[PDB]
């Protein structure tokens, strides 16, 4: 009578199951991200303000990567690291955490002010100005961060020593709901709002009408002012011009013709962009949400131990899921950017 | 909302009515904030755990005793 409520299986399988897997996120994530790193610095070089928000996105995952093995130990023993490192490890989590959703969205805004404001974007988007903002975001992630670790400590739970947050009881709940808003909202409602701003901006530059240009010699056919002479009225898109016209210089068919070089670029730049942003969306939506869940437990009624207990067992794999995600970056480089796997082929071409 | 593995912890839904033999405890500890409910747990010689409610005056002072 009168017991805490056990998770006892909960606990049993976790210690089994998240040690490998976290073991197989950090091999992963390390390799992965020193790899990113190490071409961005000495291939890509570091040439505009979005190499380096790619950088420090990078980094950021290795902050992340930095507290894993330890994460995997709890799961498999207790917290045998004591206190100190409890908060350290604490504090390099969240601040790996919330710069690494800070510079997504700094990736987003810095690819939307290049297609949607380009003039404006001359001077604002100087590697100087990406250098400082990324300071000024690290220093944000850290104050962002503080909260987390000072209610945080290690503890002696009866036979097992834990790792933990503790919200003072004479304030119990307003401290619950701000530090899981603090993380929604910055987590969830932040970028999703960045997300949708920027992206109705972005496809509608992006389905405005697309140049093309003769393989063979290089005409560009410019749907604004079409092409006159030969029937083609301005204005009109590229795919609504009769078949039987050719190239004005060469005579090809328009099999012959492609997007020019600026466009596709864009299109490459603004897919890039968009897959990481929604990829973090699906491995970090879910925890969010189960994370509103359980602070508002006995708002849905969910506050009792069997229920609770379904509610944990939510919230550690979707808290799994997340945590997996500091590895998916640069696989997502590797099957999306056309940069990344050129690059890499010549990293392996230097070893040869 | 905090480190890791907050799920694998335990809650308390209930409270002990009156106080335990101060005899009897050996440890204490408070329950995770990812618990619904704020809560001590106190550990006996015989390592059972019971629930008591943080706000009771006599958890409070067995608490401040189990410091000194
Ligand atoms: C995709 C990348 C990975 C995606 C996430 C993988 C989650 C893996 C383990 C979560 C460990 C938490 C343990 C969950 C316990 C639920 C359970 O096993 O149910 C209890 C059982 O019924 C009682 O006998
Ligand atoms: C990067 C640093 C990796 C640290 C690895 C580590 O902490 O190992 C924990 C060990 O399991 C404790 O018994
Ligand atoms: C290469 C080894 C990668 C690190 C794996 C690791 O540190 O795992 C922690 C340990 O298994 C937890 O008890
Ligand atoms: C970004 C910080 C978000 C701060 C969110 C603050 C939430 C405050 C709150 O809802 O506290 C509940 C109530 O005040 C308890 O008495
Ligand atoms: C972009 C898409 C982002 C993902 C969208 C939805 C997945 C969210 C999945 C949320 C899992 C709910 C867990 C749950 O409801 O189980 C607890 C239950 O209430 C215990 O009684
Ligand atoms: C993206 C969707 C991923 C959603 C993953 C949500 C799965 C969490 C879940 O519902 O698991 C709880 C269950 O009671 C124990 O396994
Ligand atoms: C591993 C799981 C997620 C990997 C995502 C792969 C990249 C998305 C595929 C694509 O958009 O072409
Ligand atoms: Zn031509």
């Amino acid at each position: 009578t009168s017991e805490p409520c056990q998770k006892i299986n909960v606990k049993q399988i976790a210690a089994r199951l998240l040690p490998p897997l976290y073991s197989l996120v950090f091999i992963f994530g390390f390799v992965g991200n020193m790899l990113v790193i190490l071409i961005l610095i000495n291939y890509k070089r570091l040439k505009s303000m979005t190499d380096i928000y790619l950088l420090n996105l990078a980094i950021s995952d290795l902050f992340f990567l930095l507290t894993v093995p330890f994460w995997a130990h709890y799961a498999a023993a207790q917290w045998d690291f004591g206190n100190t490192m409890c908060q350290l490890l604490t504090g390099l989590y969240f601040i790996g955490f919330f710069s690494g959703i800070f510079f997504i969205i700094l990736l987003t805004i810095d690819r939307y002010l290049a297609v949607v404001h380009a003039v404006f974007a001359l001077k604002a988007r100087t590697v100087t100005f990406g250098v400082v903002t990324s300071v000024i975001t690290w220093v944000v992630a850290v104050f962002a961060s503080l909260p987390n670790i000072i209610f945080t400590r290690s503890q002696k739970e009866g036979l097992h020593y834990t790792c933990s947050s503790h919200f003072p009881y004479s304030q119990y709940q307003f401290w619950k709901n701000f530090q899981t808003l603090k993380i929604v909202i910055l987590g969830l409602v932040l970028p999703l709002l960045v997300m949708v701003i920027c992206y109705s901006g972005i496809l509608k530059t992006l389905l405005r009408m697309k140049k093309y240009t003769c393989t063979v010699c290089g005409y560009i056919y410019n749907p604004e002012d079409g092409d006159p002479d030969n029937g083609v009225n301005p204005g009109t898109d590229f795919k609504d011009i009769p078949d039987d016209w050719v190239c004005p210089l060469c005579g090809v068919g328009k099999d012959q013709f492609e997007e020019v070089e600026e466009e596709k670029k864009r299109h490459r730049d603004v897919r890039l962009i968009f897959t990481i942003m929604i990829v973090y969306f699906l491995f970090w939506a879910p925890y969010n949400i189960v994370l509103l869940l359980n602070t508002f437990q006995e708002f849905f009624g969910l506050n009792n131990c069997s229920s609770s207990n379904r509610l944990d067992q939510a919230m550690q794999v979707t808290e799994t899921l997340g945590m997996t995600h500091c590895c998916i970056n640069p696989i997502i480089y590797a099957f999306v950017g056309e940069e990344f796997r050129n690059y890499l082929l010549v990293f392996f071409q230097k070893h040869i | 909302q905090g480190p890791p593995l907050m799920a694998l912890q335990s809650c308390c839904f209930a409270y002990i009515a009156r106080p335990l033999p101060r005899a009897h405890i050996k440890e204490y500890f408070y329950t995770s904030g990812k618990c619904s409910n704020p809560a001590v747990v106190f550990v006996t010689r015989k390592n059972r755990q019971v629930c008591a409610n943080p706000e009771k005056k006599w958890v409070r002072e067995y608490i401040n005793s189990l410091e000194m």
